[PDB]
RNA sequence: GUGGAAGUCUGUUAGAGUUGGUGUCCUACAAUACCCUCUCGUGAUCUAUGUGUAGGGGUGAAAGGCCCAUCGAGUCCGGCA
RNA sequence: GUCGGGUGAGAACCCCGACGGCCUAAUGGAUAAGGGUUCCUCAGCACUGCUGAUCAGCUGAGGGUUAGCCGGUCCUAAGUCAUACCGCAACUCGACUAUGACGAAAUGGGAAACGGGUUAAUAUUCCCGUGCCACUAUGCAGUGAAAGUUGACGCCCUGGGGUCGAUCACGCUGGGCAUCGCCCAGUCGAACCGUCCAACUCCGUGGAAGCCGUAAUGGCAGGAAGCGGACGAACGGCGGCAUAGGGAAACGUGAUUCAACCUGGGGCCCAUGAAAAGACGAGCAUAGUGUCCGUACCGAGAACCGACACAGGUGUCCAUGGCGGCGAAAGCCAAGGCCUGUCGGGAGCAACCAACGUUAGGGAAUUCGGCAAGUUAGUCCCGUACCUUCGGAAGAAGGGAUGCCUGCUCCGGAACGGAGCAGGUCGCAGUGACUCGGAAGCUCGGACUGUCUAGUAACAACAUAGGUGACCGCAAAUCCGCAAGGACUCGUACGGUCACUGAAUCCUGCCCAGUGCAGGUAUCUGAACACCUCGUACAAGAGGACGAAGGACCUGUCAACGGCGGGGGUCUUAAGGUAGCGUAGUACCUUGCCGCAUCAGUAGCGGCUUGCAUGAAUGGAUUAACCAGAGCUUCACUGUCCCAACGUUGGGCCCGGUGAACUGUACAUUCCAGUGCGGAGUCUGGAGACACCCAGGGGGAAGCGAAGACCCUAUGGAGCUUUACUGCAGGCUGUCGCUGAGGACUCUCACUCCGGGAGGAGGACACCGAUAGCCGGGCA
RNA sequence: CGAGUGGCUUGCUACCUCGAUGUCGGUUCCCUCCAUCCUGCCCGUGCAGAAGCGGGCAAGGGUGAGGUUGUUCGCCUAUUA
RNA sequence: ACGACCGUAUAGUACGAGAGGAACUACGGUUGGUGGCCACUGGUGUACCGGUUGUUCGAGAGAGCACGUGCCGGGUAGCCA
């Protein structure tokens, strides 16, 4: 047949880019030799278009200026810190360790230094609860028991624009506006819709897949559709 | 809309072009290459063996 | 509110459009002074008409059941 | 009363589309045209130019649709008598 | 188009005039692309031109495009290339990362030009006048100088400022008309230099506890109004420009509504609305310099694409000319353009045809079906059912009004804005043309807007929000690449991938036996390397031991593929159809039976319903709104019909000119019968038959058109499927190499990742190379 | 039970055409057949009459409009010689 | 180039217990078909005459356009049913 459109999608075209060239800033933690005097102003806040998310503009103390990964409850005029030393407060950033357990953090890195990589989304937070010398515990957004090394830095508070999720996009204008702004193909053809050339389910006289829905990890791509490696379906039981 | 002679009317654009190389109008002037003589892609001269019969 | 969407999109979508729209347009007591002057500006952004502090909130609401339980540890 | 929302309504505004007449045409004005009728017309809208994706590959709100009158695998030449 | 006339050997169509018309977002003006000399002049008619031609986009020869201040050029956009690096057997191949360059002529950004005159043809380019920018040099000023501002920005609503235009009042100049006193045109004057400043923001004053303010929101003791001030707009006003220019002349003044342009206020986003060069910041004189490329013309029913002088296709600006009216609508008319959507002449002009008007009585009887046509119609007042998601349904339905003339009232600053009143009065008719819905009900489907088979399908199909399941903690899941590498991703579970269902509402039963996925697993099975035995002076080889994933086996899972019967008062094979719906877009029997409705109803609707073969996200039921979707009924309407007629326009017919094609074995005036490979103008017998020509509607030539699409056949082809055959990618897993120190473990030095670095994490594993076993229509 | 006629149904066959003889139903317009539905002339009767039933000659003329259904067929309504 | 039907007189008669109920013949009309014709009725009648809306020719008068009559009203001849 054809490659499907998993496949195509690889391929990186545009119909399948990011519209990178319209998005803001790479939000990462900012680097520092050590000490922690570093502290910045809340200049401005700012909407950020890969996340749906407002995210603040900081002017720091040796003059740089970048954008932020915001918590919910950061406003202009605000004094944000970080560094080892860096007061325990919404907002400012610091190394697992320095902080408390018990205390729902966000952007946390996954290893020491990377900028942040877990609990970055709208209204999203990880929790610290576990210290010690070698490991710091952390449960992410997902429920997972994460272990960290505690020097891997993070921000304290849950992510700004909690809440998102709450109202429905109502009409199809509404997320065609939304899809716009990400690196996704929309709408979506079902597979079952389509010509057996297509789609592993496509074709019949009716619309129903061929085989059952879930497939082996081990299927190849272009095979690899419908319930990938499904451990159980349904609702029941 | 017929593929046929209303879809003609919209052939307004330039893209093939005499060639600075080697003066056949073959120099797409979008790709800036040309068809003909490779030129804009090829340093040697563009030229294949099925351009004529195998034994000649 | 939903009043917009006419005869279309059904009860639960419009009745929720309606809820959420409504408690994200009521007056919002500032953080900074304390005044019920705080407006959505945008997606997540709030500021007070009064002394224009611009800060991060909920979506749809200055405030969110998360954001709060931060302030007690 | 004010306000003026809306994939909101009427609408041959511009513009887009193409339901019926199975009308006219059918060695055509035209290798997809003409007329009347009809649909949309602030939005998932329409459009110019520039630019990207290439042949078992693209592209596809999926009709096996479209990729220069060429598509259940384009076109050219070669394999080839 | 017509009548005159001009030129000419020749004139319906070349030119002048008159009369008559056509085009109004275009048939007018300016342009992009594209064309490429088509532009102008002269000379021509062999070619081209749907006829003719003295004409021409044709033929021939000449001529024609002038820029510091219009474009290009410069900048950067999506993105492109080149070099380097790396990959590759290799390259003219290939992703990344560096660097460089490229990438906008209407329509992104951007130093600067206006007015008049001129030519057969150019013109912000030449000429006249006036102006402006940049750089450089000289001189004076200045040491400030880079922080900041600008370039520079979304969608919706809206105020204020305000020019052109349009209109109104009055004056002046010119014209028109001639029962009046009306009607038309003009009444000009730039860039630039100077000056004015509303909005916004802020400062001083002031001191509001209820005031201030708006079209609206709104503002305030954290200091409201008022008062004074700073900053500060137009392509705008004002003065210069200008006893410049232009006009035969006068060479106006006020107003309203105000495109442009300027400046504010509000609202929206699961959407956040370029960048860079450059400019400002940062004075003035005088002088010099400002090169290079484009510049004609068309821009379309003849200059472009479509083989054509093709009824097609083709972007931008003029959206403010008048009446009209809600209007960038109709209809009519200016400015401007045109008679080239380029063959004519003749016949009351027949038949027949295309568009169309009107038809008495009847009124869908026509037909698969009201197909086609018609009805209705604008605006105001009254009034408006079922149902409903309370939004809607709804312009439901139904009823009334509607002109002109006279004189008025109200709203408003006013309009040449709107709303009314009284009286008079004309017609068959007052939205008098034009413009301008027919209405109501039942059932089916899809919720809705949206999408689609360019060229026979617009639909019930696709999409959608909504619902649901699945995978993944990011050195992830998924996907692309042979590799170097890459998309998702400036992303991180409120994420995004992979699928199913398809708004809302009420719901979504039972089954894990088979198949699929996943987890587990004592035991069984399970490859290769290494190891042991036999064998061979070695080797091939035979066997053994160990045993990964995988399988067996066990468990979980159906909003996973799917299943929900026969029999009797269990059996196959797990269960044995629950709510619901039901003769269905699913019901064979079938026009099922009953009822409604009609004179009569295989239709439609309701009820029943044993359902050949309904049924629950293969989603079931149901549903307001919506619909060029399928079916039925009613009112209204009508040439659809009874049943046809007359008329209108273009053809048809005759004449001048131009001038194809399809088709053609031959013969051919046929008809009735027969015969024949059973479907004969041509054979046989008879009949009939003087030749030629015009018009006609198409009976025959099994008419013309197409080596039949249907069917079969060929050890034909292709696309597709799968538990067909054979293989190939890919995934998982063991082993070997990289690979190191002391059946489970520690370490660090390779190697990998994180970190700017220091250093951190991991670590002989992973990656990679090689091999083996499993899975493997993803592909051949 | 027996003997036939027709060539409207159906079946059978594979003669004719696969370098194509355009489908069903309908419509329109023309000719025909008789195995006669009506009309004319007759015979019989379980022929009083009236109305019928059966038969004979006979193809001159006529044999119409509608409701369901694409239907042919058929069912149904009112008219009708 | 004519086919067929209804009605009246026959006749409430013949026949018949009654109920019921004919015919020959002569008449009048209807229907279908056919040929022709236009005094009459009716249709058309973009000949013509009038009314009137919009706009343009200054008003008036008188006109053009509004699809080949703007629309409305009446309509001669002819052609027609
Ligand atoms: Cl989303
Ligand atoms: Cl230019
Ligand atoms: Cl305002
Ligand atoms: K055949
Ligand atoms: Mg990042
Ligand atoms: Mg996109
Ligand atoms: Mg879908
Ligand atoms: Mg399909
Ligand atoms: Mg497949
Ligand atoms: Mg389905
Ligand atoms: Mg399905
Ligand atoms: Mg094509
Ligand atoms: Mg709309
Ligand atoms: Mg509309
Ligand atoms: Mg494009
Ligand atoms: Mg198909
Ligand atoms: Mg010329
Ligand atoms: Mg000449
Ligand atoms: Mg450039
Ligand atoms: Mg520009
Ligand atoms: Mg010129
Ligand atoms: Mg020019
Ligand atoms: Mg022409
Ligand atoms: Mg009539
Ligand atoms: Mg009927
Ligand atoms: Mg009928
Ligand atoms: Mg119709
Ligand atoms: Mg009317
Ligand atoms: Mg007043
Ligand atoms: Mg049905
Ligand atoms: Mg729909
Ligand atoms: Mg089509
Ligand atoms: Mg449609
Ligand atoms: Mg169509
Ligand atoms: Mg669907
Ligand atoms: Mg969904
Ligand atoms: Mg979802
Ligand atoms: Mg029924
Ligand atoms: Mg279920
Ligand atoms: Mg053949
Ligand atoms: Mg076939
Ligand atoms: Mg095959
Ligand atoms: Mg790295
Ligand atoms: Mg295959
Ligand atoms: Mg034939
Ligand atoms: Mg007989
Ligand atoms: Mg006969
Ligand atoms: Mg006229
Ligand atoms: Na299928
Ligand atoms: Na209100
Ligand atoms: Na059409
Ligand atoms: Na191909
Ligand atoms: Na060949
Ligand atoms: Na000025
Ligand atoms: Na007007
Ligand atoms: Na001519
Ligand atoms: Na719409
Ligand atoms: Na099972
Ligand atoms: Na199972
Ligand atoms: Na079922
Ligand atoms: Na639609
Ligand atoms: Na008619
Ligand atoms: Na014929
Ligand atoms: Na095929
Ligand atoms: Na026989
Ligand atoms: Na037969
Ligand atoms: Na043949
Ligand atoms: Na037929
Ligand atoms: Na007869
Ligand atoms: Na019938």
């Amino acid at each position: 047949g054809r490659r499907i459109q998993g496949q195509r999608r690889g391929r990186g075209t545009s119909t399948f880019r990011a519209p990178s060239h319209r998005y803001k800033a790479d939000l990462e933690h900012r680097k520092v030799e050590d000490g922690d005097v570093i502290a910045g102003t809340v200049v401005d806040i700012e909407h950020d278009p890969a996340r749906s998310a407002p995210v603040a503009a900081v002017e720091f103390e040796d003059g740089d200026r970048r954008l932020i990964l915001a918590p919910e409850g950061v406003g202009v005029g605000d004094e944000l810190q970080v560094g080892v030393s860096a007061e325990i407060a919404p907002g400012n950033t610091l190394p697992l360790a320095e902080i408390p357990e018990g205390v729902p953090v966000c952007n946390v890195e996954s290893s020491p230094g990377d900028g942040g990589k877990f609990a970055r989304a709208s209204g999203v937070n990880a929790q610290l609860l576990t210290h010690d010398r070698n490991v710091a515990v952390v449960k992410l957004p997902s429920g997972e028991m994460k272990r960290l090394d505690p020097q891997c830095r993070a921000t304290i508070g849950v992510v700004a624009g909690g809440g998102r999720t709450d109202k429905p996009f109502v009409k199809a204008g509404n997320k065609h506006h939304k899809m716009k702004a990400r690196g996704t193909k929309w709408p979506n053809v079902r597979g079952v819709a389509m010509n057996a050339v297509d789609h592993p389910f496509g074709g019949g006289g009716r619309q129903h897949p061929g085989k059952p829905k879930s497939i082996s990890r081990n299927a190849p791509p272009g095979r690899k559709v419908g319930d990938i490696a499904s451990k159980r379906t349904g609702r029941g039981g | 809309t017929g593929a046929g002679t209303p879809s003609q009317g919209k052939k307004n654009t330039t893209t093939h072009t005499k060639c600075r190389r080697c003066g056949e109008k073959s120099y797409h002037t979008k790709k800036k290459v040309c068809s003909s003589c490779g030129f804009g892609k090829s340093a040697k001269r563009r030229d294949y063996e099925w351009q004529s019969k195998a034994g000649e | 509110r939903s009043g917009r969407f006419g005869a279309r999109y059904g009860r639960v979508s419009r009745r929720r459009v309606a809820e959420i729209e409504s408690e994200m347009n009521e007056d919002h007591a500032c953080p900074n002074c304390g005044e019920d002057r705080v407006d959505r500006q945008g997606t997540g952004i709030w500021q007070c008409s009064y002394c224009d502090y611009k800060f991060t909130g909920g979506s749809y609401k200055p405030e969110t059941p998360g954001g709060k339980t931060v302030r007690r540890s």
